[PDB]
């Protein structure tokens, strides 16, 4: 039957990297042969069988390409199985980056939706958008050529934890298809929701005592790790760990002085090493001079 | 889906024995369709596949402009490589160049080739990412030098994704029926004695195209590589290729050993025995 | 179709 | 410099049946550097009006060529090729034979 083609960790891999492939058929990761786009009648590497696994170190442009494999099964009318799901390996770093940005930006409810833009004054024919993590595919979109840019944008949502994390785009041209561009600056993409938004608030009140100093207070009765305070128009994030300072409340005081701009602010709560998901945002909060 | 144009360049010094020699031929898979040899009486760019006799004059006026002026760039390149290498004029050598294109199924360019050898060892070679070269040793780090102040790269590139994707294209059109037609192997197995105690089986592959073949013995299931003789495949002369594998078998156990065969014309991997 | 070059080493 | 000796096969076209006209080739590959003398021979002697393909040659560098000849198989006649190289001190014969 249909073997079970993967590539280890990642399909996706820098010249200089490494992949693995391995062929899962009849319960186990069997010997297999190779076999490369449409040619699924002839094998690649002269018929090589490999034993167990195929390990590409270090991955060079050559190992880029569309592979099937078919399992061994002895004492069978052909000898071999049906052709496994196809595996294109993609080889990145052979052109410059692309640029990558959130639109309207990167920080997005949950259900709603976000543009991921990949640009480049390149002409990249197509473009590739790739979630960092393990075994995980690109999306592919063709690149739109217009004013000396070709760009793409792609949709994400509706936005939830499983789609937010760190984002990479790559660009390809045709005439090496799956050599792709090294890959564009990071870009983290944060769902804020469902936990329940914050107060934010000048604490220890808005009339203040001699010995007494007001802060920007963020509050939860939910068990926050942390707090992260924004300034709308703002591109810093201040963030400070949630502390049991009163009563049941977890909170972070962030400072008020000369430094801090006036303007508007909003602040969410986060868990511990989950830092891809926030709260819903507090009602925003004026802060005067 | 998946093809290939080669060419492959032979340039030959003779000092005393005849002109040095270009011979160009260029094969679209294992079809050889073109030749050029500077040795013939009036040197032109030929035919040898049917199905490229009707390009028109155009075709065959600057492809075999092309070899004639690769005829006189080919002297030269000899006698430059006696000054790099510090050889004697009086020596015969050789330079080979092989270069072209792969495409896929979509038929986009999925590689290029473009490599060089003097003397039959690797000179320089295009990289796969067809921007930077393999020089293999001091004389071809000269030549590198002068390649890349002269964008080599860059021009060969123009020419793999554009002209050699595109004539490909049009020649497995112009012979669609023989170049994409897969012929199957006809397929059978011989016994002959060795000794008094052992035969050899000896499994057939005849009358196929494309020349790639797979042709094993197994005895129980498991393969017997290191014990089979596998002779290079061959051409028949009729444009398909022959080929055949051969296994020492002691008398009487011929019942264990199996033949396995895979081919692009053959739809399921083939498996066949040695019948009486 | 011949690439239209004449690469000198 | 790289030479190496040519790997020679002598075989027909088509199956052979003595009395039934078919092709003997001569496939000459592996060798280098490119010129090298072949022959097909009847009996020993040398066969008229012989062709060949154009030489080519394999990844690895080494050439290749293909001679043949119009013949028909008897049980009398020995049919062989014969191929002079650099790497040769004398012509290597090798006799066609029909199992092969
Ligand atoms: C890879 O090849 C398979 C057939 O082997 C084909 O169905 C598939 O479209 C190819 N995938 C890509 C991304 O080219
Ligand atoms: C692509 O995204 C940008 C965001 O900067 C937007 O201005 C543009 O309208 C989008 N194009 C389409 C076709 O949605
Ligand atoms: C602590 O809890 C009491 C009772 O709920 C409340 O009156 C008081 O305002 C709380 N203190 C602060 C600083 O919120």
């Amino acid at each position: 039957d249909k073997p079970f083609l993967s590539a280890w960790p990642s399909a996706v891999v820098p010249r200089g990297g490494h992949v693995t492939l391995r062929c899962h058929y009849r319960h186990r990761f069997n010997n297999f042969m190779l076999y490369k786009e449409d040619r699924i009648h002839i094998p690649i590497f002269h018929g090589r069988i490999f034993q167990e696994s195929f390990n590409m170190s270090p991955v060079t442009t050559a190992h880029a390409g569309n592979y099937t494999c078919r399992g061994s099964h002895p004492h069978s009318p052909t000898g071999w199985s049906a052709p496994s799901n196809p595996v294109v390996i993609m080889v990145t770093g052979n052109h410059r980056k692309p640029s990558l940005l959130a639109h309207p930006g990167p920080l997005v409810k949950s259900g709603e939706r976000v543009i991921l833009q990949c640009w480049s004054d390149i002409m990249f024919e197509h473009f590739f958008l790739h979630k960092e993590g393990i075994s995980k595919d690109p999306s592919r979109l063709v690149g739109q050529i217009h004013d000396g840019v070709s760009k793409a944008n792609f949709s994400i949502g509706p936005m939830m934890l499983a789609l937010a994390g760190t984002y990479r785009c790559y660009g390809s041209v045709t005439h090496t298809p799956y050599q792709l561009s090294a890959p564009s600056d990071p870009l983290d993409i944060v769902v804020t929701g469902p936990y329940e938004k914050p107060s934010l608030s000048a604490q220890p009140g808005p009339k203040v005592q001699a010995g007494e100093s007001v802060t920007l207070s963020c509050s939860s009765r939910s068990s926050y790790d942390m707090y992260h305070l924004s300034r709308e128009g703002g591109a810093h994030e201040r963030r400070l760990p949630a502390v049991r300072k009163v009563n049941r409340t977890f909170q972070a005081d962030f400072p008020l002085g000369p430094a801090t701009h006036g303007g508007t602010y909003r602040c969410f709560g986060s868990f511990r090493h989950s830092p891809y998901e926030w709260s819903d945002p507090s009602d925003p909060l004026l802060v005067s001079v | 889906g998946s093809h290939s144009m080669r060419y492959f360049y032979t340039s030959v010094s003779r000092p005393g024995r005849g002109e040095p020699r270009f011979i160009s031929v260029g094969y679209v898979d294992d079809t050889q369709f073109v030749r050029f040899d500077s040795d013939a009486a009036s040197p032109r760019e030929e035919p040898r596949a049917p199905w490229i006799e009707q390009e028109g004059p155009e075709y065959w006026d600057r492809n075999t402009q092309i070899c004639k002026t690769n005829t006189q760039t080919y002297r030269e390149n000899l006698r430059i490589a006696l000054r790099y290498y510090n050889q004697s004029e009086a020596g015969s050598h050789t330079l080979q160049r092989m270069y072209g294109c792969d495409v896929g199924p979509d038929g986009r360019l999925l590689r290029g080739h473009n490599q060089f050898a003097y003397d039959g060892k690797d000179y320089i070679a295009l990289n796969e990412d067809l921007s930077s070269w393999t020089a293999a040793d001091t004389a071809a780090q000269i030549t590198q030098r002068k390649w890349e102040a002269a964008r080599v790269a860059e021009q060969l590139r123009t020419y793999l994704e554009g002209t050699c994707v595109e004539w490909l294209r049009r020649y497995l059109e112009n012979g669609k029926e023989t170049l994409q037609r897969a012929d199957p192997p006809k397929t059978h197995v011989t016994h002959h004695p060795i000794s008094d105690h052992e035969a050899t089986l000896r499994c057939w592959a005849l009358g196929f195209y494309p020349a790639e073949i797979t042709l094993t013995w197994q005895r129980d299931g498991e393969d017997q590589t290191q014990d089979t003789e596998l002779v290079e495949t061959r051409p028949a002369g009729d444009r398909t290729f022959q080929k055949w594998a051969a296994v020492v078998v002691p008398s009487g156990e011929e019942q264990r050993y199996t033949c396995h065969v895979q081919h692009e014309g053959l739809p399921k991997p083939l498996t066949l025995r040695w019948e009486p | 179709y011949h690439e239209d070059i004449h690469t000198y080493l | 410099m790289i030479q190496r000796t040519p790997k020679i096969q002598v075989y027909s076209r088509h199956p052979a049946e003595n009395g039934k006209s078919n092709f003997l080739n001569c496939y000459v590959s592996g060798f280098h550097p490119s010129d090298i003398e072949v022959d097909l021979l009847k009996n020993g002697e040398r066969i008229e009006k012989v062709e060949h393909s154009d030489l080519s040659f394999s990844k690895d560098w080494s050439f290749y060529l293909l001679y043949y000849t119009e013949f028909t198989p008897t049980e009398k006649d020995e049919y062989a090729c014969r191929v002079n190289h650099v790497t040769l001190s004398q012509p290597k014969i090798v006799k066609w034979d029909r199992d092969m």
